[PDB]
């Protein structure tokens, strides 16, 4: 149905959390 | 005695992310010379201040690793990481692609298994 | 000693983090005297030990911020910071709305594009 | 002869983790000697590096947590924490379930309200 | 339908952000 849009939320969500931890790992 | 003012707060719906944006670009460069091999590997748009062990991984696509080329360094500030290295060509051989990974310290350590990669 | 004990672990059914709830609330209050104005906001239910850069948007909700009216802090350990600041009231005579923001770094640019806002 | 070859790299679309899997998982050997009792909790598969506070919750689920008997500790590079700690056996009297937390300072606090628990 | 998948994409990023948050923390 809709739930493509939150489909691509979530992998937004999935690359973010890398995103903020290799930063602050860093 | 001045104008005074004290209005209520309210939350904001869309708090947008800012700040710089992640999107894995860069150009590698194999300069060969003599019997030595210095690669200047340059990523841009990546995250603001990660390490990028970057290496050579032999057919296998994941397969071996040729440690013995590990270049680490840490990314800027907007997504610079600038990555350089020199190992003897003998060592090279039957390498089939550069894999760039993201590192957990500056002592190498694999934390991504491949954020950017090209053959050869 | 005489009497032993030996168990092993099961991971519970649900974990629930504890501590400061992420609830944005706020208390401007403006006091503009001779040419000057001085602002204290009060923000509590923030985040607990983040950096609040504040500014006066212009109009044009969305418009360009008078830098010149910045106020940093950080929400000490629940997630409360009080920003204060002093700005001529010449510069902020077009000042629509006071955006609270969440800061990169101390004294520096922005990591969101506003988390909550007051209207003026 | 400087063999030079350029080569753009492709942002991959594979990019799973490499380290500790948190799988948390352990045992407990609580030893009764004369009036104290030693508890020594060997966690495995946990977070790479967390403090984790481990108490004894009292029957009442939720209830209450003797706080004379908080044992402190981090984790190594793999995720494994050793908590140790010596409580009067009157104070652990009416006991019901050893509960790990997560630690938000080595001061103790409950980031997580409960990550693995034990029957006692 | 297929967003079972999704469900568990979502319950694995709830526990890497807490995984992160709390390595990082320590």
């Amino acid at each position: 149905s809709d739930f493509d849009a939150l489909g691509g939320r979530v992998t937004t969500v999935e690359t973010r959390v890398e995103t903020v931890n290799n930063s602050l790992t860093g | 005695g001045p104008t005074e003012g004290t209005y209520t707060l309210a939350p904001q719906a869309v708090v947008k992310p800012a700040g710089p944006v992640y999107a894995p670009a860069g150009t590698a460069k194999i300069s060969e010379t003599l019997g030595v091999t210095r690669t200047t590997i340059t990523l841009t748009g990546m995250a603001p201040y990660a390490i990028y062990v970057a290496h050579y991984h032999k057919m296998g696509s994941d397969g071996p690793a040729i440690m013995e080329s590990r270049m680490i360094a840490q990314a800027s500030a907007d997504g610079k990481v600038t990555l350089t290295g020199i190992v003897p060509t003998a060592l090279i051989r039957d390498a089939a692609y550069i894999n760039v990974h993201h590192g957990r310290d500056f002592s190498g350590a694999l934390a991504d298994s491949g954020v950017i990669c090209t053959p050869i």
